[PDB]
């Protein structure tokens, strides 16, 4: 019955500022230490800052030192992370983590020992690129496809910014066979991804297949039905 | 500043095997070190803390050990749900530092890819741009090469491919290469073909279509 | 004067200051001087070591104390106490407090009830409390 909810992520221009909040519940916020750990896209884990409410200790990394200020409001049961002079390299998912506590803490403060619980994090993208809605184009199944085999449908989500976009088939009623490839950054600066299924050839003509694309940053929502040419 | 060098970078094991990951500290540290498991697109979870202390709920199948400055994670009998990237953290000194990461993957039998060619949609043609898609589906290992042919001419720089993470069931991969060119160049040619070279294929497979046909 | 006493005690306790919890740091220093008072037993003699103890503890955990200089933030507070701090009585604190300073004079008398000074403190405290709420 424990959890941490990060919030306040989104696209921001370089040199701006963003403020993230970590709402904790299920444990004692006044005791356990709170930690912020960011993971750059495709990279590993990085430590930003850590704080101990009540005692009020602050620990910063040399990377975010001076531009980042961590704080916690004991009365609100929340931990705040203020980001100034944001740069392009700071773009990444930001995990809020609770330190794990052993009685040796009582004799010695300042000892991490590890992170017990990690929130699913919130995405933060720093770039001057403007928001763009994605174009949804179908990938039609070939008539040459094998009779007695499986055809291949698809939806081409092209030219959208920024990430991420969620793709579902038949509104989640179609699960098996779906392959949503990782989005790739085009030279133009717009992401593009594809989504293909494997459907029985006999089902092509009679049964309907619709992909449901959603791009929250641009609010664009599209339901594209895919049928033979 | 303390640095933690974790090895290897990636490895391919099989169900029931015994995997060993090593995390070497740059200088003298306490016995306080953590090992983290992270599923794709998920938050990291705690497996071992204090180098040897197993965290609650984590099965006894996991375990840590400390040999000098070399901490090591050991999965006795690998399981299907244990496949993910594993990190090692040193919490005995600031600033806190993690490892480069270890990516563990299943090993299966060689599987030939199923190639599909997708002509650009008329809805997209009228927008002034054409994208043709080549699709490799359910193959292993990841290593595969797609060759784009337009009227028997090699294409370069206009090919972008992305490969999915290994599948949770059959443990296969899927790669997709999208050929993006202007609508003016697309209407100049008839033959559009991609050529898939793979280990599961005795001969390179070329799936192709002809522009303006059915 | 001030530097000789600071720098000398700082260099010795710095190792056990940054690492040890200030709550346990004080409790050890307090239980020790309490037993230094039972070995020696002069009260003015005993005010001398305690008053030189108070000054160094202030240099260490007071505002800008070497501790706040080592660690930023830190609201203060060397320990959080549950139930026992909420259950401790002022009347009991005063009687023990008076046991060390009254010595000779009015005997303790029954529990509850106060000398002249206790009543002046209690009423001034009760008076300043009801007027500030106005």
């Amino acid at each position: 019955e424990v959890q941490l909810v990060e919030s306040g992520g989104g696209l921001v221009q370089p040199g701006g500022s963003l403020r993230l909040s970590c709402a904790a519940s299920g444990f004692n916020f006044s005791s356990s230490s709170i930690h912020w750990v960011r993971q750059a896209p495709g990279k590993g884990l990085e430590w930003v800052a850590s704080i101990s409410p009540s005692y009020g200790y602050t620990y910063y990394a040399d990377s975010v030192k001076g531009r980042f200020t961590i704080s916690a409001d004991t009365s609100k049961n929340t931990a705040y992370l203020q980001m100034n002079s944001l740069r392009a390299e700071d773009t990444a998912v930001y995990y809020c983590a609770r330190g794990i506590w052993s009685y040796w803490y009582m004799v010695y403060p300042h000892d991490n020992y590890g992170m017990d619980y990690w929130g699913q994090g919130t995405l933060v993208t720093v770039s001057s690129a403007s928001t763009k809605g994605p174009s949804v184009f179908p990938l039609a199944p070939s008539s040459k496809s094998t009779s007695g085999g499986t055809a291949a449908l698809g939806c081409l989500v092209k030219d959208y910014f920024p990430e991420p976009v969620t793709v579902s088939w038949n509104s989640g009623a179609l699960t098996s066979g779906v392959h949503t490839f990782p989005a790739v950054l085009q030279s133009s600066g717009l992401y593009s991804l594809s989504s293909v299924v494997t459907v029985p050839s006999s089902s092509l003509g009679t049964q309907t297949y619709i992909c449901n694309v959603n791009h929250k940053p641009s609010n664009t929502k599209v339901d594209k039905k895919v049928e033979p040419k | 500043d303390i640095q933690m060098t974790q090895s290897p970078s990636s490895l391919s094991a099989s169900v029931g095997d015994r995997v060993t990951i090593t995390c070497r500290a740059s200088q003298s540290v306490s016995s306080a070190v953590a090992w983290y498991q992270q599923k794709p697109g998920k938050a990291p979870k705690l497996l071992i803390y204090s180098a040897s202390s197993l965290y609650s709920g984590v099965p006894s199948r996991f375990s840590g050990s400390r040999s000098g400055t070399d901490f090591t994670l050991t999965i006795s009998s690998l399981q299907p749900e244990d496949f993910a990237t594993y990190y090692c953290q040193q919490s005995s000194s600031r600033p806190v530092t993690f490892g480069q990461g270890t990516k563990v993957e299943i090993k299966r039998t060689v599987a030939a890819p199923s190639v599909f060619i997708f002509p650009p949609s008329d809805s997209q043609l009228k927008s002034g741009t054409a994208s043709v898609v080549c699709l490799l589906n359910n193959f292993y290992p990841r290593e595969a090469k797609v060759q784009w042919k337009v009227d028997n001419a090699l294409q370069s720089g206009n090919s972008q491919e992305s490969v999915t993470e290994q599948d949770s069931k059959d443990s296969t991969y899927s790669l997709s290469s999208t050929l993006t060119l202007s609508k003016a160049d697309y209407e100049k040619h008839k033959v559009y073909a991609c050529e898939v070279t793979h280990q599961g294929l005795s001969s390179p497979v070329t799936k192709s279509f002809n522009r303006g046909e059915c | 004067i001030f530097d000789i006493y600071y720098k000398t005690l700082d260099a010795i306790f710095m190792p056990i200051i940054k690492v040890l919890h200030p709550a346990l740091a004080i409790l050890i220093i307090a239980i020790i001087v309490s037993l230094i008072i039972n070995i020696a037993t002069p009260m003015i003699y005993t005010w001398v070591p305690i008053i030189l103890i108070f000054i160094y503890l202030r240099h260490v955990y007071g505002f800008g104390g070497v501790y706040q200089e080592l660690n930023p933030g830190w609201n203060g507070v060397v320990v959080y106490l549950p139930i026992i701090l909420s259950k401790i009585l002022f009347i009991d604190f005063w009687h023990w407090l008076g046991s060390i300073f009254y010595k000779g004079g009015f005997k303790i008398v029954s529990n509850t009830a106060l000398g002249w000074l206790g009543w002046y403190i209690l009423c001034s405290f009760a008076t300043s409390t009801v007027l500030r709420k106005i």
